[PDB]
């Protein structure tokens, strides 16, 4: 709507990207995480905190 | 010769063998504690005059925040949590619930997921088989209080044999009028009303004598081990609930009048110990399912 | 002479009593030396489970 | 150990082009499947706790000697970490790659017979978890594709109503499909802190339980020992 | 209970927990299944080799 370049905003973030699915991993496990490497590949979603 | 079976003792339909394992039980006892915060929380709100209680519940079951021209549906965990009760009951449910969104879902609370810290008594009665002779007419009523009515219209006392099976840990009998009952290759004692059996002591040989009916009530306790947070009142509230949304309409499956039925049946079945934990899982997210449906109806 | 492992090997001429008290305090020391890995893995039970 | 830890359909890919069909066939002799057995339990019950045996545990069983048992022994690898004692199938085709096996004429395999229908009874679908069906599904479109049998596979998929929600959307031969794929196929992983040493009651779960407990350890402690055997060859 | 949490550890891999039930663990289940295997033919091997 604004006219941004490559535009952070989203109106809902997504429930199903490419037919699957978004990962979504609370902030205490992602801090937890050793293999992040191979997490953030695919993609996923943060939340449980602010 | 004539054989009587009771009703919800036939034909067992196979359980469903997924969500099983340690991850998914710890899930379906994080929807039971947090669906129960949500009704707490809805009765402190009412008290305080403030929706504060309440959106802190919702916050945490749905991972999003009330709003009041969005439908209050429970958010992601309801969905997994009704997809896993489809899938408990029947081996062709799709059972499509990804196992990542399980284990994030076990991670909202910790809880340890055992299914065998406590027990619980189950009152169906299992009559697996009444022989009768010529002449003699037998039915069987009832699962929870069984009435067995039986006419000797032949010239002399006919034996009957009652099969209570293997499992069932007691059953009391009790007559219409004072009847002989006895074990296999025992003598029988004078006529009483009531008696206390064991159902593991074999068949059971009932005088019948020519004249009245002479009717027999049949109360039987099994107890099976649960986790600590079952609740009998909320799975039986649970398990009508899901059967009017749809959650047990498959195809190929047989239906029960109660959540009693259902667990003492599947464990008649041959081989019935292995369905018997599964039956248990789902009792308890059909007590999550009670719970936060009656939180949030829709 | 190296043996199967990396461990070297040191064949000389020594007396006999002097040899077993010196090889079996060896033993006695060596059984208590592991490694790191397993040293990790023993610490982990005794912590609490997060 | 490292096939069930792919979570992404690259990454599964790539593994199978390094691996040889060599680790997809098992040397113990094993037990036939399809049995009702007895076994014990003893951390839940006194007696002893039924259950059937099938080509998906964990555990090598025997396997047949025909292309059927090939395919079968590849699939069973991918989805439960095992395969099955094929005996001298050969020195050319055992060095061959797992996706050369599935996706390339040049090995000599013929799979134009090959029913999917009896292969998924076979390795009883019914009892696997999502994602064990969707690395079954990879394999089938990838003998599928090759075979010009992709009508056959789309067809096979309506019959099947439960499986054509979690078909993987990726078209063989075609990259863009594989770089752009969001599917998880991981089953097993970095456990979960909550993660028990404790039994389980079924052989499919106990046997995945184990796989999923020793994983910790298998991270750490692999490439020191796969590198002490591999330089000097 | 210091001397046998410390063999218990060792056996089972796992700490005594007043709530659980002490049946060996994992290594008493292997042990039991694979007594059944030795005894005959048609008991089946359910033991991954891992």
């Amino acid at each position: 709507r604004f006219g941004f370049r490559d535009s952070p905003f989203c109106t809902s973030l997504p429930r199903t990207i490419m037919g699957n699915d978004v990962r979504r991993i609370s902030y205490n496990v992602f801090s937890m995480m050793e293999d992040i490497d191979d997490v953030i590949s695919e993609g996923f979603i943060l939340y449980d905190a602010y | 010769a004539n054989r009587a079976t009771s009703a919800f003792l036939d034909n067992p339909h196979p359980v469903g063998v997924n969500y099983v394992d340690e991850g998914s039980r710890q899930f379906v006892a994080v929807a039971e504690l947090l669906a129960s915060k949500l009704i707490d929380s809805s009765r402190e709100s009412d008290e305080s005059n403030s929706d504060v209680p309440f959106v802190q519940a919702y916050s945490k079951f749905a991972d999003d925040n009330p709003r009041h021209l969005r439908v209050k549906t429970g958010g992601k965990m309801a969905n997994a949590l009704t997809n896993v009760i489809r899938s408990y009951y029947s081996i062709n449910a799709p059972a499509i619930v990804p196992q990542v969104e399980i284990d994030r879902l076990a991670s909202k609370a910790t809880v340890s997921g055992d299914m065998y810290n406590s027990y619980a008594i189950f009152n169906s009665v299992p009559i697996v088989e009444v022989l009768s002779p010529a002449r003699t007419t037998v039915s069987i009523v009832g699962s929870d209080r069984a009435d067995v009515t039986m006419l000797n219209t032949g010239a002399g006392a006919a034996n009957i044999t009652f099969n209570f099976g293997q499992i069932a840990e007691t059953v009391i009998l009790k007559g219409s009028v004072p009847f002989q009952l006895a074990r296999l290759n025992q003598p029988m004692p004078a006529a009483r009303f009531t008696y206390k059996l064991r159902p593991l002591d074999g068949p059971f040989i009932v005088v019948l004598p020519v004249g009245n009916p002479l009717v027999i009530s049949a109360t039987a306790a099994t107890r099976i081990q649960v986790p600590l947070a079952f609740n009998k009142a909320l799975v039986e509230s649970g398990f009508q609930t899901a059967m009017n949304d749809g959650l047990f309409d498959i195809q190929n499956v047989n239906y029960y009048s109660s959540f009693d039925e259902f667990i003492i049946s599947q464990y008649h079945a041959q081989d019935g110990i292995n369905r018997v934990s599964t039956c248990v899982i789902l009792g308890l997210a059909l007590q999550a399912y009670d719970q936060m449906r009656r939180a949030l109806p829709v | 002479y190296p043996d199967a492992d990396g461990n070297d090997v040191s064949i000389i001429f020594s007396g006999a009593m002097s040899h077993a008290i010196f090889t079996y305090a060896q033993s006695q020391w060596n059984k208590n030396i592991i490694k790191l890995d397993d040293y990790i893995r023993e610490i982990t039970l005794t912590v609490p489970k997060q | 150990m490292d096939v069930l830890s792919k979570g992404s359909l690259k990454e599964l890919l790539a593994h199978l082009e390094k691996t040889p069909l060599e680790e997809a066939i098992s040397y113990r002799i094993g037990t036939v499947p399809y049995q009702n057995v007895l076994i014990s339990r003893n951390e839940y019950y006194n007696q002893l706790y039924p259950d059937t045996t099938s080509l998906i545990d964990g555990v090598s069983r025997e396997g047949q000697r025909n292309v059927n048992g090939l395919i079968m022994s590849i699939i069973s690898y991918v989805v439960s970490g095992s395969g099955h004692y094929i005996p001298n199938i050969g020195f050319m085709l055992l060095r061959r790659s797992i996706l050369d096996i599935l996706t390339k004429h040049d090995t000599g395999l013929v799979t134009n017979n090959l029913n999917y229908g009896i292969i998924a009874r076979n390795l009883t679908v019914s009892k696997m978890n999502c994602e064990q069906r969707k690395r079954m599904l990879i394999c089938f479109k990838l003998l599928a594709y090759k075979d010009g049998n992709q009508n056959d596979y789309e067809i096979y998929l309506n019959q099947n109503i439960p499986l054509k929600q979690i078909a993987p959307n990726f078209i063989p031969g075609d990259m863009r499909t594989v770089i752009h794929n969001q599917d998880q196929l991981a089953i097993v992983g970095i456990p979960a802190y909550r993660l028990t040493q404790s039994t389980e009651l079924s052989i499919r779960d106990d046997n995945a339980k184990s796989y999923k407990l020793g994983y910790v350890d298998w991270y750490n402690s692999n490439s020191f020992l796969r590198e002490r055997s591999e330089f000097n060859l």
